[PDB]
């Protein structure tokens, strides 16, 4: 359909955080992805958060760009992939056991 | 230890003393002091506890190292019972209030406690390399989140406590929003003297100098709290006394001055000890605030310094072997920018209890060097 | 690039001052020194080279940077050429001195193209987080080594270049054995002062005082290469008189001093040059070493730590904003414990250029934080 | 015959040496080895070298213990396994394509 892919969704990063804007993109689409790489700088109103890779891929798709503010809670921020060869389907917008 | 790394997981909130200040001033409403810390005191506990069960099993082990592990247990646990507890609830309020001040109670002993502890490991499986830096970057980060605690505890304790009549009234907690600053350095000499003179039976006068460049004739002030400074200031006239007096002991010259010059400019307060004690080499200028190389628990200088980055400012050493040494305590001099400096568990971190030794970067010689004579 | 990997891996033999001066005094032997620098200025710059590969490409790309490394590879293979030819043959001494030279010129140039290097790279690719602390990594590496060079192949030069008759006939290739430290402090003035006066028609005065707690009355001196000592004392001497001037000239006070202190110690040799220049905050210090952050090419500060950290010395600055700078050199005072301090690549280096971002370790607020009055 | 394992060799670590003093050991008998990770501190009359792990594997056995002195060039130094079930083999003292 489209080829395995995960999507990564901002959890709330503090317990009272309910958005956040995307201040910095710190992976580029293509780039590898080990887990606790960093991601994404996000502010909110209490803080300036280092948000970390939690499953290692590549980075896929950037689906919300630097400087989106107010970004809710589960909005989906960006597309991982677990082989290299399967980015290229996804500049186009579960047998990931 | 799954609401343990759920909290861990989180991000510290790290407040500035302007906010603390315009909270207390301006604002002053329980409800919403409340609801931040229920959530701020577990997430800061959590972020610390997720440091200690990285630390090697041999200090992990240390009776002192598991009982500060189970009395942080405990004031997580206590806390997280506010969790679902609505604060239109006055009551609530007041149980919250109590268990605020149990917490504090409980986490007395904590500084000496853990100290034990890394003394227990050292005096039974030696100083080595790579380990003692580990325990360094933790013993900052622990005992930076321990004074950020109190902070938070003590602003809401000393606003909502209802103390009928509170030792400083013009104070916002334990915020003086004008701290003299030649008065902390004053009292803070005047008590290091005393427990000088009490040993030594002798002790240096003091000398203060202000620089105000914002307005030069005018008393240098600063939002802050004093007892951090008052801290600080004591721990370096404590060794600048201790210098003098011990190497004029001997001598028939008569005692120099410790001497302070206080400067206040468009962004740091600054404050330097001067004595002529004689000095310290280089080399031993950095294991000062090494934890485990250390008449008068040796932690003095490196909880100083905590204080310091605490809000954003610094504690610096400067020697000249044969003559003296110059402290630097630097704040900020806006509240504006002075923001607490809280350590975040997060892989960064991991990351530093997971390292493996390393080659070093840079060379090292033989220590039986060629004789390039013969 | 065979040759230059298997160079690359073996290990600089970092030398002393003690062995420099034991050898050129008591030895002096031609063969020796040749039998040791066929070895090591190829291992040293092949240790570099590998590095300078592991820039980030957009720098890498940089003209300046190919020039560099086409030179330092024509330098190794010109090198490379002496493996196997004998000390015996006083011939090949005589042109392996003549390549030294060669290689000395073809080098003459190698600091400020590198620094051409990196301002294209900064004003054509911008100035980032990680990778600015990455290349500062690798100037102070790349210089470094490039002063060991220099060090390496004058100390032959002079010794068996067989100069007629030589400038500083008691110093030992470029070491002065009773270097003193006075004259050079006073020389480096006078030549700032010199340059300041020339443009800003004016310039401070020199007070020198010395202790030497080894012997009090006793001029100081010490084992050192007077070139370097000059070097950091100029540039040091050229912020003070600056800062100094440029706050003095819309004020009626009259200008103050810049003020040296030199003492030695046990262990230190320490040189403090304080100026009355108004100072720096806190938060500008750490960037004045930073190459790319930087009247009167900024890598001065930089490059004069460098000078002293080389043989295991140190330059650090600390200041008052509002009033001044105090500027210290420590140098070792035992030429046996002065050290050269190389950069040696190995998996350790390899680390810092491969080091992708982290997360912070420690909170950042955010930069539009509550506002806890409303 | 003995389980598949590697023997590491004293390289000269640097140009003139032809010997060093193994002055201390950086990893233990049963620790992973990762390629690059400190092994041992080797001292000549011209350094103390940092000597790094070549390979990936396990420690099996150290056959040079610290504090030797003047050990020659070619001596075997340790002995390195693929896998962690093979330590066990070696506290006794071509399929490793
Ligand atoms: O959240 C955010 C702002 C917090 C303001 C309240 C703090 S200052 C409580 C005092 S402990
Ligand atoms: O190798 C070892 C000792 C080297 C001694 C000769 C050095 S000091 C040559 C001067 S460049
Ligand atoms: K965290
Ligand atoms: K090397």
């Amino acid at each position: 359909s489209y080829p395995p892919h995960m999507q990564v969704l901002l959890p709330a990063l503090s317990p009272t955080m309910t958005m956040g804007t995307v201040q910095r993109w710190e992976k580029k689409v293509g780039e590898k992805l080990s887990e606790g790489d960093l991601l994404a700088e996000i502010e909110t109103d209490k803080a300036t958060i280092g948000f970390e890779v939690q499953e290692e891929g590549y980075l896929a798709k950037i689906l919300v760009p630097e400087g989106t503010r107010d970004v809710p809670l589960g909005t989906p921020l960006c597309i991982i992939v677990e082989k290299e060869a399967d980015i290229s389907a996804f500049a186009d917008y579960t047998d990931l056991k | 230890p799954k609401q343990i790394e759920r909290y861990s997981r989180f991000s510290p909130s790290p407040l500035s003393i302007k906010q603390f200040l315009d909270f207390g001033r301006d604002n002053a409403c329980e409800k919403t002091s409340y609801m931040f810390l229920r959530k701020e005191l577990p997430v800061r506990l959590a972020n610390t506890m997720r440091e200690v069960n990285l630390l090697p099993d041999n200090l992990l082990n240390r009776p002192s190292v598991g009982l500060v592990q189970s009395w942080y247990m405990q004031s997580f646990l206590e806390l997280l019972e506010y969790e679902n507890k609505s604060p239109e609830d006055p009551q609530v309020l007041d149980n919250f209030l109590q268990v605020l001040i149990k917490v504090r109670n409980r986490h007395n002993d904590v500084v000496p406690t853990m100290a034990q502890g890394v003394i227990e490991y050292k005096e039974k499986f030696g100083f080595d390399p790579f380990i003692s830096t580990n325990i360094q970057y933790f013993l900052d980060r622990f005992y930076t989140n321990r004074i950020s605690f109190r902070m938070l505890i003590n602003q809401h304790t000393l606003l909502f406590g209802g103390d009928t009549n509170p030792v400083h009234p013009k104070h916002i907690g334990s915020i003086d929003p004008t701290c003299n600053v030649a008065d902390v350095v004053k009292d803070a000499y005047e008590t290091a003297k005393m427990l000088c003179e009490q040993y030594y039976l002798v002790a240096p006068e003091l000398e203060v100098e202000e620089f105000n460049a914002k307005a030069p004739d005018k008393p240098i002030q600063v939002v802050y709290v004093p007892s951090h400074l008052f801290h600080m200031l004591f721990e370096l006239f404590k060794n600048s006394m201790r210098a003098t007096v011990e190497l004029y002991e001997d001598r028939k010259e008569g005692y120099p001055a410790v001497k302070t010059l206080v400067t206040l400019g468009k962004e740091d307060l600054s404050i330097k000890i001067s004595d002529l004690g004689g000095g310290v080499p280089l080399r031993k200028i950095d294991r000062l605030f090494n934890y485990m190389y250390s008449p008068l628990f040796g932690y003095g200088l490196p909880i100083s310094r905590l204080y310091a980055r605490y809000f954003q400012g610094d504690l610096k050493l400067y020697s000249m072997e044969g003559v003296g040494t110059d402290a630097v305590i630097y704040l900020k001099a806006l509240s504006s920018e002075s923001f607490e400096r809280l350590p975040v568990f997060n892989k960064s971190a991991w990351r530093h209890y997971k390292t493996t030794p390393e080659a070093d970067d840079w060379s090292n010689p033989s220590s039986e060097p060629r004789d390039a004579s013969k």
